[PDB]
């Protein structure tokens, strides 16, 4: 029994195999035990190596021989990973039998240094009016999504993931985005319905899903967000464009935390280890935008928080806002009132006043951001243009799960309560408005649309013909 | 003399040498690497072992791998040559152009200057923002610090500072990026080259680049600040010139020194961070400093945790600094931009003798009538405008405007804002507050103080203001 | 009408005093609980912090 | 100290910065229209 | 003690009598008395039969009179009973456990033992990953299905509490029992602005339910906002819009407790059954304001809208 | 003894608080992980034990009992506190009493909204 | 430096006045020769500045000829930077002030155990002049930070920590420090030390810790408001909360 | 400002006055400045006397110049003197505590310096203990009694 390639089990207690041996064995390397289960070496000690057990620990006895894959922890990337549900190392889990990858690439690569990045040019639209109006992000860009518990974080995520359809349907190669869903200690019931959901809509086939749930060790569900981005990273440095979802970071810090304490590494705030920021942060950097030179691609990075009891101030959420370039607040207070997307206005920001929204959006969004701020300092004599407008534009940025609408689209609804065509209509019938509204201008009015993304914004032609719409279906709409 | 790696966990590597054991702080050339890989000494544990640091990724290193003691510290290049050049902790360039051809090197570790080579000259430093140069302005060739939650406006205050006093001032200037995004340093790589800072064609640059941004490993981070005023450093000894020392973001270091802290072998102090926090700011700050010889004014950038200033990190660099900007979340999300606390932003040179008694009466009158415009909100938020009296009413009136007047639009911040940049003068900024506080504006209303340059332009808003209405 | 609206405003102004002061005793009660477990805690954190080296 | 009803902000220090934005929202217009009299006379 | 043993006895009442498959019951670490309450009371009603072989309950307990070990493992021994009707057999399963709290809590005092490195307030670093292994196996999956009514004990009134927060992610539907609510005399004391539901949706419920649903949250919500004002100033000082928002949310926060069948030997009431449709049908018409003439009393413990106009008419 | 042997007892712990504390010592001399307000994991366990085996024997075993009234000091009225909390989830029922109701000579001092016991009202005489 | 502080007998009351020079001082908080008082306060308040006014005002006495009004000082800077004492010193310098002035400097540079002796450095400094019938007076800026620097110490050093990660004995820390300051009867010579130890308090927060422990020390305290001073009241001296016990008695009848 | 060590005095006079039995006063971790102050004011008064043997007041003292393991044994010894009049003499007396507040932080910083695990508010394991075996030597016997006047600090105004 050779001890340099090979060892054995000295013990072995909550996914922790300390092996004697193992003298070449190189740092975050690879081990695969007798039993067939996968680990990685994390701390090299004279005496002994930590390895961290990548599933089930219970079948991995005392003194089992710990071989070597010669090889730092890699998972496999590619297009064939695309309508697939993946582990955290990258095995299919979906019964549609194995992946036809060839290609490998490692977990923990460095971020791209500051020559290859290029400032954020192109838009990334989520579908929603409220995102893309107030907080628009472009390409190559993190926006987290914070709040609490149940209001609509992920739902976020997949109105998102299913807006990208009338991107990737179409035939320019540019304007696409693959979308990567990452789960991290989320029941397999909520990620079935989850995946469900993205194929119901016709998403899957250009997502990838790397589910590492409650039920598997820790190990996967600290890896499997690194697995992820390296998954995202192909695309970026390949031409083609990737969209990540983190969700959620929150989970991954506890996983990360059972496995820090249980490698008898001292415990720092809140019981996490010391570096939970350089876990966040390495993760994060490496969503960028890349040059031409290098390929041009990018990877746009959707992190998700869970706050406690709306307390933003706390320890591994104020990490992750500092290393994001925006955020996006999701309070309770709106969420219970009925306004859902439950997105707070005043504090959710994007850093990015670039080619985000268009210029067709610029015009009707940038009105609706003063108006709702000049609301906001009444809300809380003849004056009531400013309280009445705020009012009847909020209902408009609620919207329906599984509706992502399109960049002209939204110019439409938001162009009707900008102008003044909802302030002498009741505020409960805005959603009723918007819905026949919509569905009205999807039907019939498709050179209208079409016009508005061919010249990229409203024209004096559109703006007169947009006119005539209105002001009809409001006398229409009313007795 | 050579030694073998015994222990890897996390950044931290323990090293054991047969014979010549290395001293604290010595740079370790790990053997056998693709990348470049210095490990820095911290502890000697004993029986001929030392405990060392990582300034790259630990991942692939072997029990038994060879490693080579430098013999002196981590050793950078300094000069001209590091001048419009983007570099490493250890000093490699990153940038896409060769090696740095530099003439002389320094070790990123030195002793700080001592009592005896203290300067005592405080001159004022006009930066041209009305908020700074009344209430807390800055002193030419001290310490300046831009206290700041997250997002509130400290990377776009430093960038506004580097627009209007770098490319004014004829010395040379660094920048070191410490533990932030690489966006943004890709960013002020590009801005730079186009205003014409950073030459490419030929060698008349100003600005010197250090870089270690939060995607680095603990140890890294912890030693970018070193490496940063190292060549400032430079500017300040050997070259009798003035030096700007432009820093993003000091808590990085501070809270870098926390994330190895554990596995060093230290129990860990209050609100988690380290034992050596003072001392380890002490003898980093202690360096940057004016010294008889040169000059160098530094404008650090200080993150604060959950815009909590108890909290032991930005707390402890209060003492460090002459002058100070504590930027306020509150005053952000009122639309005040910069958003900087006027009761809560000091000066040393904040004197009648230094900046005279116009400069100090006028100062004070704005702070004195804010001050109490705070009292009046309390018995606001019960009675109502309306019930107060005819003296309270004017001294809201008045507040009011001074609050909205202290707001200036940046030229560094046109895309963010719309409206063009401005850059008061020192006589123009004193004038301003000084006729409002007198009341010469108690008629003109209060939205054409917010966003504008001089305070003729709220005289020129408030008839754009009035054609409208 | 004077005579009879200073007193409601004298009446209105003891109750809103009064009822303020109540609040405060039980804000103080919850200050002290909060102070102590913070105490506790951030302790906890430290004891663990050197039985881990 | 001073100024802790509008730092805490609840119920009051909202409705104090609604109060006072309003009656400045009414003298910006009295102020207006005395700058349009001004001007024109 | 603010009310999860009367809930899901109230539930057990309710849905498994009324159900076809079979239920189980896992007592972790709770009163042994309950246990020989519910026994004997299942054998009067005749859920579990002694003669016959038709018993529609199996019983599984580990109580608090119980050691660590015991505690600690009898929630998957619970587990595992209902497990075998739903993959062998394929059947409707019922699960109730009561508290499985004590699961994790028994994991705190052998991890102590185990020599683990402690986590945030003394717990078990392996917080998260003994509770997914047990809580995913119980799910409903291609071939049977299982119903899961957990009851969750809360940590000296905190919720942010590592042992209850944790175990959010892995509920469907979550109900906040608060001791505010409780002690004001509101039973069942459920926190409307806390407790949540992934099925309350429009695509699900109906619009008609969804509206209505939220805007018994709104009025509850702005009625939250003003109570700070209300208890310095005064109601009077309050406009007039805002009065009716109050008198109408005070009438909502009544309607929504109501008398249980297991509390009729406890209050005295008879307990109420109220349907689905007519639930929707009683807060709507106060919303709307079809009820604004009547007091708030009236609406304090009753079943449907029918009985709360009848109980203020009794009044005079 | 008493109700193993068909006889009916009462026993009064005064106080399961200063146990608490005396334990929780033991357990911090033992350098056990202290958890809310120091306390170790099991000090439910440690009143749970004790108070479960007060019950009511039927006839086959004697028929005979043990009652418990432990008590519990409240620190400015927090019964929301860890230990009151705790053993207020053991027993079977409380009698909360006040410092306000007491310093007003109203005594004995029963704060009758939060103060209950479903389990004795059953057995309580049909006068009453 | 390691001494331990005058009995019982060898003290008697504080009779003697140490004249600061600040009108609300040395009217409403009294402060005598031999007592401890606190200079406590918020950051940028003017702690330093009350303690660097008292120095300047010893000149008066100092040149003359009366031995028992004279004054000598100290200032103990401990954890501040090189630039601060620099300034700090030339004030002294240009006051003429320094000729009568002892300034120990344990600056930020320094290491942990300097900033830890400084104080009792300093301290056995203004003992000499009180075992020999002349009157010292200490400036502790601040004790704030000694206490981190010890608490670096005891924490590297392996042992135990307490409250807030400091060690067990902060309090005496700074305890035995202060009762060392003290007014001698004539029988043990008649001279005296005045402490006036320094605190910063976070937020306005003098429940705090190592604040709550130095104020149960000394004497009496001289709070020290943000609010008040930017209204106008500077020096910012809270007359409600500061109080002077001991040096009430120690005031000329004029005043 | 209360006058404290008067009413402290009169006490010490009157027990001794009505019910013949001396006292003693254990300076527990306070000023040696206030040791000074009151060990002048009984002398002045008349409790203390340098000239004969009349002296009422036994003064045991272990001020905060002191280290915390002397300052937690202060208390036992001022005791111990105590329990002599009431074991051996029978006597009602009287025992001053200056201030049990210190007591208990002497004790808690004994047990700190120790390296056991502290409790609530960091305090000591055995915070209960301690202070019990000090209260309860402090009671009524058949030889005689001793009570005490024990001042208090409550930090940070909380009686919690
Ligand atoms: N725009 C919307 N309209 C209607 N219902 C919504 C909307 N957004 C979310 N919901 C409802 O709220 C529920 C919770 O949303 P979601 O799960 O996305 O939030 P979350 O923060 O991810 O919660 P968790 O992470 O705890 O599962 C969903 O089941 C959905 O029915
Ligand atoms: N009586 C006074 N009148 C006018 N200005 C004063 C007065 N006292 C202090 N100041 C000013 O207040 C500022 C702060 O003073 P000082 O440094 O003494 O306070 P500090 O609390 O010691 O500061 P730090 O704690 O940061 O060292 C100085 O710039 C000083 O000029
Ligand atoms: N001078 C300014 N004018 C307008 N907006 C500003 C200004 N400074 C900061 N901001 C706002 O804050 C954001 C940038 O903050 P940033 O400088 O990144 O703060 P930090 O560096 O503390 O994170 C932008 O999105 C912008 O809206
Ligand atoms: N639906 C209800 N109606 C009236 N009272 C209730 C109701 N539910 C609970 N209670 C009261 O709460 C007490 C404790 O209930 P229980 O379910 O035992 O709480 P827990 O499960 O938290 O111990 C009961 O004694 C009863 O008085
Ligand atoms: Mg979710
Ligand atoms: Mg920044
Ligand atoms: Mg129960
Ligand atoms: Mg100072």
């Amino acid at each position: 029994v050779d001890l340099e390639e090979t060892g054995r089990v000295l013990s072995i207690g909550d996914g922790i195999a300390r092996v004697h041996g193992l003298r070449n064995v190189q740092a975050e390397e690879m081990v695969e035990f007798s039993s067939g289960l996968k680990g990685m070496s994390l701390n090299l000690e004279p005496d002994n190596v930590g390895v961290v057990v990548f599933g089930n620990d219970k079948l991995i006895k005392e003194g089992d021989i710990v071989k070597r894959t010669g090889a730092i922890v890699d998972v496999p990337v590619g297009e064939e990973l695309l309508g697939r549900v993946v582990d955290a190392l990258g095995n299919a889990i979906d019964g549609k039998g194995p992946i036809g990858s060839k290609a490998r690439r490692r977990v923990g690569l460095k971020a791209p240094g500051i020559i290859p990045r290029i400032s954020v040019r192109e838009p990334m639209q989520t579908g929603i009016k409220a995102v893309d109006s107030l907080v628009p992000i472009g390409r190559g860009q993190r926006e987290l999504i914070i709040g609490d518990r149940q209001t609509g974080k992920t739902s976020i995520a997949i109105d998102t993931i299913i807006n990208q359809k009338r991107f990737n349907d179409g035939t320019d190669e540019k304007k696409k985005l693959y979308c990567i869903y990452v789960a991290i200690g989320q029941k397999r019931s909520t990620v079935a319905q989850l995946v469900k959901r993205l194929t119901d809509a016709d998403a899957m086939k250009y997502t990838i899903v790397v589910s590492a749930t409650a039920s598997d060790a820790a190990p996967l569900q600290y890896l499997a967000p690194y697995s992820g981005c390296s998954m995202g990273e192909y695309f970026r440095d390949n031409g083609k464009h990737a969209l990540i979802i983190y969700d959620d970071l929150s989970k991954q810090a506890v996983a990360y935390r059972q496995m820090s304490l249980l490698l008898r590494r001292p415990p720092g705030r809140e019981a996490y280890p010391g570096d939970v920021f350089y876990l966040h942060s390495r993760l994060l950097e490496r969503a960028a935008k890349m040059n031409d030179a290098f390929g041009g691609g990018s990877l746009t990075a959707l992190p998700v928080i869970e706050t406690q009891a709306g307390d933003v101030s706390a320890y591994i959420p104020t990490n992750v806002i500092s290393i994001t370039d925006g955020q996006i607040f999701l309070e309770t207070e709106l969420f219970y009132k009925g306004i859902r997307p439950a997105i707070n206005v005043g504090l959710s920001v994007s850093r990015v006043g670039s080619a985000a929204q268009t210029r067709a959006m610029k015009q009707v969004a940038g009105t609706m951001k003063l108006e709702l701020a000049q609301y906001r300092e009444v809300a809380a004599a003849a004056t009531q243009q400013l309280l009445s407008r705020g009012v009847r534009l909020t209902e408009l940025l609620k919207q329906g799960q599984y509706s992502p609408m399109a960049i002209e689209e939204q110019v439409a609804v938001i162009y009707a309560g900008v102008r003044g065509y909802l302030d002498k209509l009741e505020p409960s019938k805005i959603t009723k408005f918007e819905n026949a509204f919509l569905s009205h201008v999807i039907s019939q009015h498709q050179a209208l649309l079409g016009k508005i993304r061919t010249d990229g914004k409203i024209s004096e032609e559109s703006d007169a013909k947009l006119k005539e719409i209105v002001t009809n279906f409001l006398a229409g709409f009313e007795a | 003399t050579t030694g073998r790696i015994v222990a890897v966990i996390g950044a931290v590597v323990d090293v054991q040498f047969d014979e010549g054991l290395p001293p604290i702080l010595n740079a370790l050339e790990v053997q056998g690497r693709e990348t470049r890989l210095v490990l820095e000494v911290a502890q000697h544990l004993g029986e001929s072992t030392v405990r060392t640091i990582a300034m790259d990724g630990t991942e692939g290193l072997v029990r038994g791998q060879k490693v080579l003691d430098s013999g002196a510290p981590i050793r950078i290049p300094v000069g001209p040559e590091t001048l419009g050049r983007i570099m490493n902790v250890i000093g490699e360039p990153i940038d896409e152009r060769g090696p740095i051809k530099t003439k002389q090197f320094a070790a990123i570790h030195a002793e700080a200057p001592e009592f005896v080579e203290m300067s005592v000259e405080q001159e004022i430093l006009v930066t041209g923002i009305k908020v700074v140069d009344l209430l807390a302005p800055y002193a030419k060739g001290g310490k300046i610090g831009l206290f700041g939650g997250a997002g509130v406006g400290k990377t776009v205050l430093i960038m506004e500072l580097i627009n209007n006093v770098a490319k004014a001032h004829g010395g040379y200037s660094v920048f070191a990026g410490v533990g932030e995004r690489t966006r943004e340093g890709n960013d002020l790589y590009h801005e730079m080259i186009e205003s014409g800072v950073i030459n490419l064609k030929d060698a008349t640059s100003k600005v010197a680049l250090v870089y270690g941004q939060m995607n680095e490993p603990p140890g890294a981070r912890a030693r970018v600040a070193l490496t940063g005023l190292t060549v400032a450093e430079y500017f300040r000894d050997q070259e009798g010139q003035d030096v700007l020392l432009f820093i993003d973001n000091i808590f990085r270091f501070t809270q870098a020194g926390s994330e190895v802290s554990a596995l060093l072998g230290r129990i860990p102090s209050a609100v988690g961070y380290q034992p050596t926090l003072a001392t380890d700011m002490g003898t980093m700050q202690e360096r940057i400093t004016t010294t008889k010889k040169g000059s160098i004014t530094s404008v650090q950038a200080i993150y604060v945790p959950a815009d909590d200033l108890t909290d032991p990190a930005p707390a402890t660099t209060f003492a460090h600094l002459d002058a100070t900007t504590v930027l306020s979340r509150a005053i952000a999300e009122l639309g005040i931009y910069p958003a900087v606390d006027p009761l809560d932003s000091t000066s040393r040179i904040m004197d009648p003798n230094i900046v005279g008694s116009e400069h100090y009466d006028v100062a004070r009158g704005v702070q004195k009538i804010l001050q109490d415009y705070k009292s009046l909100q309390d018995i606001i938020a019960i009675l109502g405008m309306d019930e107060l009296s005819e003296e309270d009413k004017l001294t809201v009136s008045r507040a009011r405007k001074i609050q909205r007047f202290l707001s200036q639009p940046f030229q560094v911040a046109e895309v963010f804002t719309g409206h063009l940049g401005k850059l008061v003068p020192l006589k123009e900024t004193i004038k301003g507050f000084q006729q409002i506080l007198a009341g010469e504006y108690d008629h003109l209303p209060e939205q054409a103080f917010y966003m504008v340059g001089p305070i003729e332009e709220a005289v020129a808003k408030a008839d754009k203001l009035a054609e409208e209405h | 009408s004077t005579t009879s609206e200073q007193s409601a405003r004298m009446t209105a102004m003891d109750n809103a005093s009064k009822n303020a002061s109540e609040m405060i005793d039980k804000l103080t009660l919850t200050f002290n609980r909060t102070r102590q477990a913070v105490i506790t805690k951030e302790l906890i954190e430290i004891i663990s912090g050197a039985a881990a080296l | 100290s001073a100024g802790a009803v509008r730092d805490a902000g609840g119920a009051f220090g909202k409705r104090e910065q609604a109060e006072e934005e309003r009656y400045f929202r009414a003298r910006a217009k009295e102020q207006l229209a005395a700058l349009k009299k001004h001007h024109e006379n």
